[PDB]
């Protein structure tokens, strides 16, 4: 790895100031050489990997949807035949795309997941290892994707029992897990009744949790659940 | 699009 | 070069995706591709050349201000020793700048510059000269920083006397030279009043020049003439 | 900054 030989804390530092630079690939970089030293992740660098690669991905996902878009309506009835070009390009920008995800995933996997012991971190990870499946599964075509499509069902399911058990309703992390597998069932398994389900009883049990915070935590809280209700009002 | 963190 | 093997016009096709699609990395790599394939360019491939090197190279410099300006603070008295990273950092993005940059100026050094025989390539062409000699200079403090200088000028210089000579007041390449010239003059030059003299003698002779236009060609003018304005504005 | 284009 070209990070290799330098210091985590450095790494960790260059990753800050690439997200105040706003240079993800740099901060997702940086973030991927931190991870590759081994060594578990505090809270601010999990945050800080999760950032980073977010951001990549999202700026990936939105120029393939465009491209896909283009793409959709050069093969309509009526439109002028532009030869290869529009597909080249998507698949070129998907290629990245699955790339960075399988980056994620591999870090996911060797060797974060295993290490996460506690719930804030464990949850975090899974929840992370179902959204990158999720960013495949938007592209996904081939014999493996209901695979694909279960395997982010299924580490968004096992964060959600840990989190049920182990986190308060306001949680800030579970409250995020449940707001992105409510838009997987929603987008990715046209399950649009258990997307609002789990929207709807996620905000529900929140509301009435928020009594035990900190004004701090209260914002932090209220934020995400402002978000579950924006679902809602989309999907209702 | 919905909102996702 | 990796764009070798593809044909020209899918070379073109697929920059105004990357363009639609916000890959201004992309965008810049499919037109140095064309740009290599040894034949001139037309109008609409200049301005697609020009986009995406822009856009790399201004977030390029935004990121290189960012960050210059945390080195800074770093070095002011009372500040904590924070290590080699922040300058470490600056200087990557700083060395990724300079790259693109000499990328550009190979560009119309080999060959385009040379082929360029109407005024409204020539000039479009030694524009970007001044304009990625000056971003050199914006970073540059070694012993070659007065021949930058000196050669974004003498670019400059060039492109004003042809346009002059060749165009009316009104051109918007003309109008587009000088208002950046004039940038170069304030920033770069420390010639404030030099700035100010250029940016109001180009307004004025081209508010003299608008009669002449069509409705369409009046709006492309006048568009620059308010960057002019507004340049004047900040300066007085 | 100045605009330039
Ligand atoms: S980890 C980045 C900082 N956290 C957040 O921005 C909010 C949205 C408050 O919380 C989460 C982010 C990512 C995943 C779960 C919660
Ligand atoms: S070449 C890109 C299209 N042109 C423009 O956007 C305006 C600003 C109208 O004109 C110029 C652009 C670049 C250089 C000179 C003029
Ligand atoms: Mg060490
Ligand atoms: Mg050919």
């Amino acid at each position: 790895g070209a990070m290799g030989s330098m210091e985590r804390a450095s790494l960790i530092q260059k990753a800050k100031l690439a997200e105040q630079a706003e240079r993800y690939e740099d901060m997702a970089a940086f973030m991927k050489g931190a991870v590759e030293k081994g060594e578990e992740l505090s809270n601010e660098e999990r945050c800080l990997l999760s950032v980073a690669y977010k951001n990549v991905v999202g700026g990936q996902r939105a120029a393939w949807r465009v491209l896909s878009s283009i793409e959709q309506k050069s093969n309509e009835e009526g439109s002028e035949e532009k030869g290869p070009e529009v597909r080249e390009y998507r698949e070129k920008v998907e290629t990245e795309l699955q790339g960075v995800c399988d980056t994620v995933l591999g870090l996911l996997d060797s060797h974060l997941i295993k290490e996460a012991g506690d719930a804030e971190s464990r949850v975090f990870y899974l929840k992370m290892k179902g959204d990158y499946y999720r960013y495949l599964a938007e592209v996904a075509t081939g014999d493996d994707k209901k695979r694909i499509i279960d395997s982010a069902r299924s580490a968004y399911q096992e964060a959600m029992d840990i989190s049920k058990k182990e986190m308060p309703p306001t949680n800030p992390i579970r409250l995020g897990l449940a707001l992105n597998f409510s838009v997987f069932h929603y987008e990715i398994a046209n399950s649009p009744e258990e997307a609002i389900s789990l929207a709807k009883t996620t905000f529900d049990e929140a509301m009435a949790d928020l009594h035990t915070l900190s004004e701090d935590s209260y914002k932090d809280s209220t934020l995400i659940m402002q978000l579950l209700r924006d679902n809602l009002t989309l999907w209702t | 699009f919905p909102a996702t963190v």
